């Protein structure tokens, strides 16, 4: 949910060029394949903070490189894999009140005071992985 | 198609409109056809691949 | 992670005995089957109450039949299967404030809709399903 | 006549005190050893592979 | 695909009968469970010889015991899992003559030596794994 | 109904279905139109209901 | 079990260099990446076929991109997938007799007829992927 | 060692000997090490990532 596959294209007097399967639209670039990797991250952020700001739906699959390496739109092209939190990107969250059951509400504190994340974000993480798991399983 | 700025430029009659920058990302929209284009703009060739990619998002 | 495997045993002179290997300290019993899976999902749900009212820790794996049926413990034991919302235990929940991004918020509106959840109870289930899978 | 009393006797003995029941299940807590264990009661005798599950929760 | 799991029914005056639903048509009993399981591998066996004497087709799925358990036909059942090789049941195997690379060949005898099993077993049960694969 | 196997045994048996094999107490018949072999467990005691309707599945009946 | 992940590295003044993990040794290059990706299946091809020759043992592994793509040896290179039936590279392979039961040799006749396989070939492939997955 | 020729000698200097060549790839063997190494050679450098992987393989 948070690592993306990208398609690494080049062609004999072209740069390399980037194409991100997963989130619809997402294209980048760069000199090197060290560069068009750290851009890709960046085009991933700003497109999606672009969404979240025009308050356009944020659609995305999570797919492995073997489900896609076969496709024909990307034959020829080698991949890599980019981490980024999507849920990190939204300037304005907003503020809700929830009922959380004591017990699940220690289990998550305790989770997260070693690993210095916010029930918030936690909570938002765990929530696109059961809307993932829901859209098959 | 394969130099960035011509390929802006073409979506841009098209009828994609640049809402967005980040860094070398150009982020448009398009009026009247669903969902965001993002384009590199290295004012270089762009490999046909990736190109292609980008016209199939565009409805180009 | 509300599907708990429920291990059943049989002596001759015996009633149907019942443990629930997954959440430790669990058993029941029945003079049938069908008394013995009623009578362990009450055990299960009043074991889980009693844990939240004196504010025990609540641990709990959750096992599919065949990781289990091989252990020395349960030889000769038949299987089923309960379905308990342990997330749902609590009568004393805790209001608490949290920030969700607008996107993620609205998935979560639209998919609690039509399944008839509610906000609360879908994060509190998606929060033990994330913990679960932290615990492997 | 029946090992779930026997049973019950022997926790008790051990520390164990009875703090909740629902319907025919026993609640019990130690005061040191850890766990909640819970016993299935209405006086019959239980199969011997669940008074062992019972014995192990309970520390003997 | 050598587990099979199999259901568990007991009425009130009843003895135990048993259901093995990935191979159609098995069925068993027993006066206690442990004697019900036993049964239920003998009659599994005698089944699928019986098929194999007839010149029938062989047809059997494997399922978990969690896909099984919520069918309607198997409300109130109890399951355990029986193991049975099926590809040993055939008195009159047929001779062929197959050419095995000679890597393939040394990782099959090595294998089996430990086991004490033989390349005609190894291959037999290795071909069906490979076509239940190609199923799903 | 029909959870004695005597009487189970019986009804396929006037249905067409013919005994086979006998493997210790499992009964294997076959049918000479119906597709299958039918596996009926013989206690001669009353068998549970599920398992008897599973049986009675299985011969077409 | 035909599919291999191959990891592409490329310097500043350097061709593109190519290894693949699964199989211990074989590594390859290119002047393009097209180049790297076709001279990489030659060179398992080669590789393999020396081994063969030799009557050296032929140990390979199956790994997903995900699972090599973090390793520090790895780190800033970019992945391909080269399918390579290796059970095909034996070109002195061994003739022996088996004997298989009857349903099974009908399935396995049935399922190669419809596809353009062999027997031989089948059989040495569900060899190989059950090996696997005894040592997996 | 990044040139194909350099690293196939310090190899060879190692003991690993040329036993097979497929196109481009060359097939070592070593009278005691275990494995064969397979080692391209378009006489030119090698990246740094694939040379300490065949390294390895050599075991150095």
């Amino acid at each position: 949910m948070m690592e993306f596959p990208i398609a690494v294209h080049k062609d004999d007097g072209s740069v390399y060029g980037v194409t991100v399967p997963d989130i619809p639209g997402v294209h980048s670039w760069g000199e090197t394949i060290d560069d068009a990797i750290k851009n890709t991250r960046e085009a991933i952020v700003g497109h999606v903070e672009t969404l979240i700001e025009l308050g356009e739906d944020v659609e995305f699959t999570c797919s492995t490189v073997e489900e896609l390496v076969a496709k024909p739109e990307y034959a020829g092209a080698v991949w890599a894999l980019v981490s980024v939190d999507l849920s990190q990107l939204d300037s304005k969250p907003e503020r809700i009140n929830v009922s959380i059951p004591r017990f699940v509400l220690h289990k998550i504190d305790a989770y997260v005071a070693s690993r210095h994340e916010t029930r918030s974000g936690f909570l938002a993480r765990a929530a696109l992985e059961a809307l993932n798991e829901g859209k098959k399983h | 198609f394969t130099n960035s700025s011509k390929l802006i430029r073409m979506l841009e009659e098209d009828g994609w409109r640049l809402v967005r920058v980040t860094g070398s990302a150009h982020h448009f929209k398009h009026p009247k056809k669903p969902g965001l284009v993002t384009v590199p703009h290295p004012k270089k060739d762009l490999p046909i691949g990736t190109v292609k990619s980008i016209q199939k998002s565009a409805g180009l």
